């Protein structure tokens, strides 16, 4: 669970003055984030946390300095495990960074499961929407279920190297074919 | 290509000694130009030796590794030796201990104000001829320091390194 | 007129043991797996060999098939060699046997007694060292001896997990300079984690306070 | 000239641990104490430090450690160059040890260079007080000038053993019969 023990080791919550530890501190943090969003099937997350904070819903002790969360956040993305968003999967970093998409699995990977949705079945010729391979009745042991359209796109897009599959845009939406 | 299923023990060693001596050499001299070395802490040239060249061949115990490694000399394997340094450093190396300490100092010297991590980067992420692997780096750093060959600058941050060019022994 | 009435018992005694062993090898020779996938059985099968005085790890030799009880022993050695490294920073080059036991070693089901020997095994690589804080064994990845002092701080941490500037004067009659002073090196050396969130006084922690299990 | 350069060397401020270097360092951490007071004309120094600090003050980087200081101090003590006080010379490791009177020349290299005040002045017999030889019209091209009285007491307490020229006590303070 989002109960990794250390999650309550007081010092975690304060940037360590020790270089090699400072490091571990972060990486550990990154590691926590991750598994909470997995297990408790979370998707996106702020700089607060999704109600409750990962950086302080541990108010039942203390909480991480924002200045840090940031530094963490970064190195959490530079590593490519968290994704910066706002309302649309992109950056510029301000009016364009508030929530974050989180990757249990990679991207160029996370499609290979969507795709292998179709592969494992065959309905690949077909055309279906995002609000479908999601929220509908294709919520089997495909941990991409309930996943948000707005991100969903992001994962499909890799389902197109030079050798693709393809979307059904709109100057207002999207949905796909394989 | 044989499993730990020989019969007269001090062979498997003799031999096992041989296998290692290669595993080790197979990890550096390759380079066109020769000036490189590999100093290496036993314990590591151990998870290396096994995890690598010996998961199916027959995994071995530490005592063995040691026993083995301690043989090189005798077997006419003369490109590496095992040696206690000070009385704490245990390693098989390719040069006199000192002449490696030297090369460190000297380099630390060049980039002074060094963090382990940095000392690492110079020594590792710049590919160029290094077999420095953490631990033995780590270990040697501590000699210099004790031997007083290096001046420490211990901060809450971590320990920064410099060349004891001022209070000589 | 007494000298041989015993030098005699010797020769057969030798047997009785030379027996008990070629014996021991079989009780083992049989349980080729009750020994390979089961701690408790491991331990018991040794606390015997030791009484008699026979290194188990060796019995496991007279017949090829016993040579995997050792593999496991060796195997676990490497895990230790590794868990130690993969941790050098979280902790400091010092580790609670607990953690080793009740944390990193569930993945392969090995147990205190097991681990313990493996660690002895290693003494051959001549690299780790064991030391105990209040009767809890720790293994030390790094080169430096914790101090004669540092121990204490570490020792006096066992209570709730965090020696402090006061907690030290107070509970130890440790002065107050010869305290922060001594406490911070413990952070530069990265053995305990600092913590500003909890009072005017800074709190210093034990990575291990964590695995109290 | 109080900025030798070593004084700007980070590893100077950490208690180098190699016995034989621990020292040699120390010694230098001394000829900084020493000459600093000299060319910059100071007399007594604290521990904390004289607001300026030969140690902590080191503000474009970061400071020395008390334990070291104290250690530094002591080995200067023994070699005789600094001296302990609260207001009063003699000691008691706590209260009566809390200020050090540096020392270009020795303690008596100090006494003797006073009877030299009497070697080219023709004032050998009189009877002068401290407020004198130290301040006013005694801030001659003679350095003990401005030298606080208390050390004077001490620079002079040895003369009472050679020519044997005593001093004038009132409640046990001073002025002297050279």
């Amino acid at each position: 669970s989002a109960l990794p023990p250390v999650y309550s080791f007081p010092p975690l919550y304060t940037r360590q003055p020790n270089s090699l530890t400072r490091r571990q501190q972060i990486s550990t943090w990154i590691d926590i984030i991750s598994q909470y969003c997995k297990t408790k099937k979370i998707w996106y997350m702020s700089v607060d946390g999704t109600s409750k904070n990962l950086f302080n819903n541990e108010d039942i002790q203390r909480s991480v300095s924002q200045v840090f969360i940031d530094e963490i956040w970064s190195q959490m993305t530079k590593e490519g495990k968290c994704l910066p968003i706002d309302q649309s999967g992109r950056r510029s970093s301000n009016t364009t960074t508030t929530r974050y998409f989180i990757l249990w699995k990679s991207l160029d990977s996370w499609a290979s499961l969507i795709l292998q949705w179709f592969e494992d079945s065959g309905k690949l010729n077909q055309v279906i929407t995002l609000y479908e391979l999601s929220e509908g009745d294709e919520t089997v042991n495909w941990e991409f279920h309930r996943m948000p359209e707005s991100l969903l796109y992001y994962c499909l897009k890799p389902l197109c190297d030079r050798n693709r599959a393809t979307m059904l845009k709109d100057e207002n939406d999207k949905v796909i074919a394989i | 290509l044989d499993r730990e299923k020989f019969l007269n023990k001090e062979l498997f060693l003799d031999e096992i000694a041989r296998e290692i001596y290669e595993f080790t050499l197979s990890e550096f001299k390759d380079l066109n130009s020769d000036t490189n070395y590999m100093i290496i802490t036993l314990v590591d040239l151990y998870a290396m030796y096994n995890k690598s060249m010996r998961i199916g061949t027959g995994l071995i115990s530490p005592m063995e590794m040691r026993e083995a490694c301690e043989r090189f000399e005798h077997l006419g394997l003369n490109e590496l030796k095992l040696v206690k340094v000070n009385k704490r450093i245990l390693c098989v190396t390719s040069e006199k201990f000192d002449v490696v300490k030297e090369k460190l100092v000297d380099l630390i010297g060049d980039n002074p104000g060094s963090d382990l991590l940095r000392l690492t980067q110079i020594l590792s992420s710049n590919n160029s001829k290094s077999n420095w692997t953490l631990g033995i780096l780590m270990e040697v750093l501590q000699n210099c320091v004790d031997e007083g060959d290096l001046l420490i600058d211990k901060q809450l941050s971590g320990i920064y390194y410099y060349k004891n060019s001022y209070w000589p022994s | 007129v007494n000298k041989t009435i015993l030098e005699k018992q010797s020769v057969e005694l030798r047997d009785q043991l030379m027996v008990f062993q070629e014996r021991l090898v079989e009780f083992a020779k049989k349980h080729n797996s009750e020994l390979q996938a089961s701690p408790e059985f491991r331990s018991k099968f040794m606390h015997m060999c030791s009484s008699i005085g026979i290194d188990p790890l060796s019995l496991f030799d007279r017949d090829k098939h016993l040579f995997t009880v050792n593999d496991f022993y060796y195997e676990v050695c490497l895990k230790v060699i590794e868990i130690c490294r993969q941790t050098k920073d979280m902790n400091g080059g010092v580790i609670s046997f607990q953690e080793l036991e009740k944390v990193h070693f569930r993945k392969l089901n090995v147990g205190l007694d097991d681990l313990e020997k493996s660690i002895d095994m290693l003494k051959s690589l001549e690299c780790f060292e064991i030391f105990q804080i209040r009767g809890k064994k720790f293994l030390r990845s790094v080169p430096n001896e914790l101090t004669s002092d540092q121990t204490k701080i570490l020792e006096i941490c066992s209570i709730l997990g965090y020696s402090s500037i006061s907690l030290l004067k107070a509970n130890l009659g440790w002065e107050a300079v010869r305290s922060k002073s001594a406490l911070d090196e413990m952070v530069a050396n990265g053995l305990l984690w600092i913590d500003y969130q909890g009072g005017a006084e800074a709190l210093y922690w034990d990575p291990s306070w964590i695995t109290r299990q």
